C-alpha cells in the first residue's frame, strides 16, 4: 500500500 | 509446474547426490520419499533417514514441503520431523533443485545451527558438545539403523 | 572539485542537521509521503555512516574517489541551498502555494535522487562504482566504449559523446537535456544517472526521438513532480475522466508513474510492470484511460516510435546446444517450468526464462532474479533460433 495501483485495463 | 517436477526427476537420475536420494511414491508425481545416509562429520554416521517431499501447486515459485519420516536427534529437527532450513522457507528461490535441498539438509546435519533452533532442549546442550554427540549416536542406533 | 576529509564531513553533518531542524517547524507540516525530508536526510546520514566506518585508516583512499568527492560538494551546496531558502522565504515557508515552498519540494526530490545514487553506488558502504550494472545492453556499451569504468563525467564531456552517438540538434535541446537526465543537479552524468534516464527512455536505439516525444513535446509530461502534486494537479481535473499525467517514480528510480482521473472520479497513479512508457500510454488510450494529457482534448500520435529495430534473435552455438542433448533437454526452453521457450531476458544479469514464469515469481512476493537473485532493473522481449 504504497500509493500506487494496479494498471486499468 | 508439472513438467518441472518431471525435468527435476529426470536430472536427478541423470547425475545425483552422495548420501542421499529420492523419487515418486505410487503414480503421485507431488510425493515423494527421499533418503539420506548419515554423514560422516556427524554423530549420526551410519544412520539411514528417510524424508517425504510433497511439492505444492504452487512449485516452482514457492518450495517444497520437506519432512523427516525417520526420528532424528537435531536441534534443526522437530519430533513433528519439520526441519528449519532457510532455503525452505525465506531463502528459496524458483531455479533450486532438489538434489541442493538434499545436499543441504546433509550440509545441515554435520553443522547444526543453534542460535535459530527448532528444539529449544537441545540448541542449550549443544551449544555441551560431549552429551549431544552422544545422543545423537543412540538414537540413530534405536531409529536410523 | 576537492578532497573529502573527516573535518569536512561532520561540516555537512551539522548542515543537513539545520536542515532537518528547519523542516521540523510545526507551521511547516510536511506531509509524510515520499519524497519527505525528515526521512530523506536521517537516511542519508545513515548511510554515509556506514560508508565511513567502511573505510578504516584507508580514508585516505576514500577521499580521493572523484564520484564521493562530487558527491559531498553537491550535498553541501544542496544543504547551502535549502538553508538558504529559509532565510529568504521567511514565513512564505508555510503557505503551501508559494514558489519558495514549490522550491522546497523541487529540493526534498533532488535528496531522494541523491540518496538513490548513493546507495546505487556504495550498496553496502563500499564502493562499487566501477563495477556498476548497467540495466540496457545496448546503453551498457555505450558507456563502456565511451567512458571505460568511470562512475562520473562532467555534463560536457557527455554532451560530446552522446553527440556522436546520438545527435543533439541544437544548444536548447541539450540544456532540455541535461535537465532531464541531471536529477541530482550537479553538473555531471554519474554511470546511476545514466542507468535511470536510458531506463526511462529506451530503446536505446532511438533514445533521443523516444524522449524528444515523451517529454520535449509532450503536454503530459511532468518534470521533478512528487505523488501529491500530482495528485493536486488532478484535481482540477477531477470532473474530467482520461485526464493523465506522467512523471519519474521517486521511489522506483527509473520507472513511471502514471496519474489519472477515472470515469468515476477518482485519481489513482500507477507504474508500468516493466514495459516501455509510450506503449502503455497507447494502449492506455486505446482502452479510453489516458485521454486528456494534462486535461487537454488533444493527445498526442506515439505510434511513430512504435517499432524500433527489433533486437536480433539469439542463436546457439553447436558447443552449447551439444550439452542439452547430454541434459536431457534443449536450450531453449525454461529453466523454470520446463514447458515454455523462454521469450524475456532479465536486465541486467542477463538470465533467460519465459515471461509466464517471470510473473508469477514476482506476483509470488520474490526478490529478483529466479537464478542469480540480483536485482531485476529491466526486461527486453526476445525469441531464441535453436541450433538443431
Ligand atoms: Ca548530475
Ligand atoms: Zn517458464
Ligand atoms: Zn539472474
Amino acid at each position: 500500500s504504497d500509493g500506487y495501483t494496479p494498471e486499468p485495463a | 509446474a508439472l513438467k518441472r517436477i518431471h525435468k527435476e526427476l529426470n536430472d536427478l537420475a541423470r547425475d545425483p547426490p552422495a548420501q542421499c536420494s529420492a523419487g515418486p511414491v505410487g503414480d503421485d508425481m507431488f510425493h515423494w520419499q527421499a533418503t539420506i545416509m548419515g554423514p560422516n562429520d556427524s554423530p549420526y554416521q551410519g544412520g539411514v533417514f528417510f524424508l517425504t517431499i510433497h511439492f505444492p501447486t504452487d512449485y516452482p515459485f514457492k518450495p517444497p514441503k520437506v519432512a523427516f519420516t525417520t526420528r532424528i536427534y537435531h536441534p534443526n529437527i522437530n519430533s513433528n520431523g519439520s526441519i528449519c532450513l532457510d532455503i525452505l522457507r525465506s531463502q528459496w528461490s524458483p531455479a533450486l533443485t532438489i538434489s541442493k535441498v538434499l545436499l543441504s539438509i546433509c550440509s545441515l546435519l554435520c553443522d547444526p545451527n543453534p542460535d535459530d533452533p527448532l528444539v529449544p532442549e537441545i540448541a542449550r546442550i549443544y551449544k555441551d558438545r560431549e552429551k549431544y554427540n552422544r545422543i545423537a549416536r543412540e538414537w540413530t542406533q534405536k531409529y536410523a539403523m | 572539485p576537492g578532497t573529502v576529509d573527516k573535518k569536512m564531513v561532520e561540516k555537512c553533518w551539522k548542515l543537513m542537521d539545520k536542515v532537518v531542524r528547519l523542516c521540523q517547524n510545526p507551521k511547516l507540516a510536511l506531509k509524510n509521503s515520499p519524497p519527505y525530508i525528515l526521512d530523506l536526510l536521517p537516511d542519508t546520514y545513515q548511510h554515509l555512516r556506514t560508508i565511513l566506518s567502511r573505510y578504516e585508516g584507508k580514508m585516505e583512499t576514500l577521499g580521493e574517489n572523484e564520484y564521493f568527492r562530487v558527491f559531498m560538494e553537491n550535498l553541501m551546496k544542496k544543504t547551502k541551498q535549502t538553508i538558504s531558502l529559509f532565510k529568504e522565504g521567511k514565513e512564505r515557508m508555510y503557505e503551501e502555494n508559494s514558489q519558495p515552498r514549490r522550491n522546497l519540494t523541487k529540493l526534498s526530490l533532488i535528496f531522494s535522487h541523491m540518496l538513490a545514487e548513493l546507495k546505487g553506488i556504495f550498496p553496502s558502504g563500499l564502493f562499487q562504482g566501477d563495477t556498476f550494472r548497467i540495466t540496457k545492453a545496448d546503453a551498457a556499451e555505450f558507456w563502456r566504449k565511451a567512458f571505460g569504468e568511470k562512475t562520473i563525467v562532467p555534463w560536457k564531456s557527455f554532451r560530446q559523446a552522446l553527440h556522436e552517438v546520438h545527435p543533439i540538434s541544437s544548444g536548447l535541446e541539450a540544456m532540455a537535456l541535461k535537465s532531464t537526465i541531471d536529477l541530482t543537479c550537479n553538473d555531471y552524468i554519474s554511470v546511476f544517472e545514466f542507468d535511470i534516464f536510458t531506463r526511462l527512455f529506451q530503446p536505446w536505439s532511438s533514445l533521443l526521438r523516444n524522449w524528444n516525444s515523451l517529454a520535449v513535446t509532450h503536454p503530459g509530461y511532468m518534470a521533478f513532480l512528487t505523488y501529491d502534486e500530482v495528485k493536486a494537479r488532478l484535481q482540477k481535473f477531477i470532473h474530467k475522466p482520461g485526464s493523465y499525467i506522467f512523471r519519474l517514480s521517486c521511489t522506483r528510480l527509473g520507472q513511471w508513474a502514471i496519474g489519472y482521473v477515472t470515469a468515476d472520479g477518482n485519481i489513482l497513479q500507477t507504474i508500468p510492470h516493466n514495459k516501455p512508457l509510450f506503449q502503455a500510454l497507447i494502449d492506455g488510450f486505446r482502452e479510453g484511460f489516458y485521454l486528456f494529457p494534462d486535461g487537454r482534448n488533444q493527445n498526442p500520435d506515439l505510434t511513430g516510435l512504435c517499432e524500433p529495430t527489433p533486437q536480433d534473435h539469439i542463436k546457439v552455438t553447436q558447443e552449447q546446444y551439444e550439452l542439452y542433448c547430454e541434459m536431457g533437454s534443449t536450450f531453449q526452453l525454461c529453466k523454470i517450468c520446463a514447458e515454455n521457450d523462454k521469450d524475456v531476458k532479465i536486465e541486467p544479469c542477463g538470465h533467460l526464462m519465459c515471461t509466464s514464469c517471470l510473473t508469477s515469481w514476482q506476483e509470488s512476493e520474490g526478490q529478483g532474479c529466479p537464478f542469480c537473485r540480483c536485482e531485476i532493473k529491466g526486461t527486453e522481449p526476445i525469441v531464441v533460433d535453436p541450433f538443431d
